[PDB]
DNA sequence: CGCCGCGTCAGACTCGTAGGATTATAGCATACGTGAGGTGGGATGTCAAGGCCTTTTTTGCCTAAAATGTGATCTAGATCACATTTTA
DNA sequence: TAAAATGTGATCTAGATCACATTTTAGGCAAAAAAGGCCTTGACATCCCACCTCACGTATGCTATAATGTGTGCAGTCTGACGCGGCG
């Protein structure tokens, strides 16, 4: 379950804007061992902390979009 | 075929070896997806094996001399 | 929720797929037997006498 | 009222003579039903013509012989009983074979009246060994249907026969063997369903699922009367 | 050499059935550390308005320029009861 | 020969003509400005962190009538063969 869950989710994450997609990964520790902050996105990317806040937001609109939710949705049940 | 072993022993002549060569080529054929020679008749890769060892199209000979062939071509492809 | 299609798709797999049987206690190579599977509605086993 | 019918499946056929039927899918408690009722129809009052009687020259009784002759009477007569013939004008008719020479002899000798079909004109009666014996018989056909044997016939029948005039066992109903098998057939959520698979195998002188289908006409046109 | 005594070591196979323990043990004083509790405080994370650029939405505008209106003058179609007249 | 087709011709009737002035209006070319995209700012909210922090818990010390060799609740002894250490 955990398996095809988190490949079906880079399969999500392949579809978007590169900033995007590289953002939302390492701001949640995903594939790496780190853990990120707005804050050090600030420092990585360009000091802007909270337009990445917005910008989470726009992604979260572009991605949860009952058309790609579906695979996601029997883990609704989880 | 599918109820008796004995015509494919005919051929060979043992049973380990035709387990052993029956299972190489339905593991080229459950995995590799390469296609059948036998028609199909709804029937599970064991008997498209045994069938094909039966009527004699494969042999231990025949998938070392295919495997050995695409091998080499595509090693000429390479460089 | 046992679909219908869990049955039909239970009798396309269970083709061509033998199983063994096995009584205690097997003393020799013939108390463990490979036979293919036919499928019944009940709770017990049925057996072929002469074996 | 929620009753299933059947759909007839398949006629897997071997030969002309030689059938099979699958047919599926049925209530159960009729299979057994089915198969025993036209296994009694079939066998025991299906209309045919046969060979009812024998008339040869120079030959008395079975346990007597015909010179220069492989056979016995009697083997003749197994080779007469195992004949395909047909009357088509009317209830009886008396056939006739005189022959000569080393014919091994078949029923493509025999001289045929307009109204009358042996589908198997190969059929071998006898064998004259030598050239020099040579024969004359003749053959009675009637029409009957069923079976019915000669032993039971002379039981039957007071009325004189001479010396030199034969009975053999009627085969009046064309077939030879049926039997049939309840199988259980699969209807999704019901297994406990059931069907019938039969073999026929005949003579000539028809098709069996003609035949079959005549059976079936037959039970129905008796059940018209409760139908009602 | 040949007992005799003592001791060591195996005792078929797969399933099922139930919950389950018990005695008595001194007592108080000293003094030290660690667990559960407070507590300001970097620091992170959020949420609401503003300045850089391109794109988008209005929207100027620019001149080819074909289209939309003016109406009196016609025209080539369109009729109907009687008188035959043709064709299957 | 029944039944449908064929001539009387004067009296009409809805659209076309036909040259030229005036709109419009595209459509499409230049663009003003607004609203995303880009960043910033102020303000909040929630903390993470850890830095402490006292109560309760815990590790350790003596108590001077006198008292001084267990046992203690079990096993029930299966048995035939094989080693080995006494055992003559």
């Amino acid at each position: 379950t955990t398996e095809s869950l988190r490949a079906a989710t880079h399969d999500v994450l392949a579809g978007l804007t590169a900033r995007e997609a590289k953002v939302l990964r390492m701001r949640f520790g995903i594939d790496m061992n780190t853990d990120y902050t707005l804050e050090e996105v600030g420092k990585q990317f360009d000091v802007t902390r909270e337009r990445i806040r917005q910008i989470e937001a726009k992604a979260l609109r572009k991605l949860r979009h009952p058309s790609r939710s579906e695979v996601l949705r029997s883990f609704l049940d989880d | 075929a599918r109820v008796t072993v004995q015509d494919a022993v005919e051929k060979i002549g043992n049973r380990f070896d035709l387990v052993l060569v029956a299972a190489r080529r339905a593991r080229q054929m459950q995995v590799g997806g390469k296609d059948p020679l036998v028609p199909e008749e709804n029937d599970k890769t064991t008997v498209i094996a045994l069938r094909e060892i039966e009527e004699g199209l494969i042999n231990n000979q025949i998938l070392d001399v295919r495997e050995r062939q695409e091998q080499q071509e595509q090693e000429a492809a390479e460089l | 929720r046992e679909e219908a299609v869990v049955w039909d798709i239970l009798d396309e797999v269970i083709r061509e797929h033998p199983v063994l049987l096995n009584r205690a206690p097997t003393l020799h190579r013939l108390g463990i037997q490979a036979f293919e599977p036919v499928l019944i509605e009940g709770k017990a086993i049925q057996l072929h006498p002469l074996v | 009222t929620e009753f299933l019918k059947p759909r007839l499946v398949d006629i897997e056929q071997v030969s002309s003579t030689h059938a099979k039927v699958t047919l599926e899918p049925l209530e159960r408690g009729f299979g057994h039903t089915l198969g025993n009722a036209l296994r009694r129809i079939l066998l025991s009052s299906m209309p045919g013509c046969a060979v009812t009687e024998v008339e040869i020259d120079g030959v008395l009784h079975e346990y007597s012989t015909k010179e220069g002759v492989q056979e016995d009477i009697l083997e003749i007569l197994l080779n007469l009983k195992g004949l395909a013939v047909r009357v088509q004008g009317k209830d009886e008719v008396i056939l006739t074979l005189n022959k000569s020479g080393i014919g091994p002899v078949t029923a493509a000798d025999i001289t045929h009246d307009g109204d009358v079909e042996i589908v198997k004109p190969q059929h071998v009666i006898c064998h004259l060994t030598d050239e020099n014996a040579s024969i004359s018989m003749r053959i009675k056909v009637q029409r009957g249907r069923g079976y019915v044997p000669a032993s039971t016939r002379i039981h039957s029948e007071e009325d004189e026969r001479p010396i030199g005039r034969l009975l053999v066992d009627a085969c009046y109903s064309p077939v030879e063997r049926i039997a049939y098998n309840v199988e259980a057939a699969r209807v999704e959520q019901r297994t406990d369903l059931d069907k019938l698979v039969i073999e026929m195998e005949t003579n000539g002188t028809i098709d069996p699922e003609e035949a079959i289908r005549r059976a079936a006409t037959i039970l129905a046109e008796q059940l018209e009367a409760f139908v009602d």
